[PDB]
């Protein structure tokens, strides 16, 4: 598929938490890196439509691209740097202690591959346990 | 098959 705006909103409307699902649509996305920006606003803006219940599931997606894209260059990095505290303080505050442990290990998992610098670790932890 | 944070190839 050739990228649009439109092509990804209909695929986060679809994304579920299954491993091929989060898989599939971050292969896509590394393909059309080249429109990193416009990615990362419109999956701002579906995020915080989103249901709470899919939320998570919005920043696992977020956490396969950023990871996948290290081997590439850094601009998802930087691209998702703008948004990613205020995107984890909106999950935070619209799910429950469960998600917030899975969210708790998604930021594990980034201090632990350096996934960001410590600044922004820093910025996800006082965004999660503040 | 549920997602695996730790999943994408690394570190």
């Amino acid at each position: 598929s050739a990228f649009s705006e439109a092509a990804l909103e209909k695929k986060l409307s679809e994304l579920s938490n299954s491993q091929q699902s989060v898989q599939t649509l971050s292969l896509w996305l590394i393909h059309h890196r080249k429109h990193s920006r416009p990615i990362v606003t419109v999956w701002e803006r579906e995020l915080r439509k989103a249901k709470p219940n899919r939320k998570l599931t919005f920043l696992y997606l977020a956490n396969d691209v950023i990871q996948n894209s290290k081997r590439k260059g850094p601009e998802f990095t930087k691209d998702f740097a703008p948004v990613i505290v205020e995107a984890f303080k909106h999950v935070s505050s619209e799910t429950d202690e469960s998600c917030k442990k899975h969210l708790g290990r998604v930021l594990s998992i980034w201090e632990e591959r350096s996934v960001y610098e410590n600044d922004v670790l820093e910025q996800l932890k006082q965004a999660l346990y503040g | 098959p549920s997602y695996s944070p730790t999943s994408p190839s690394y570190s």
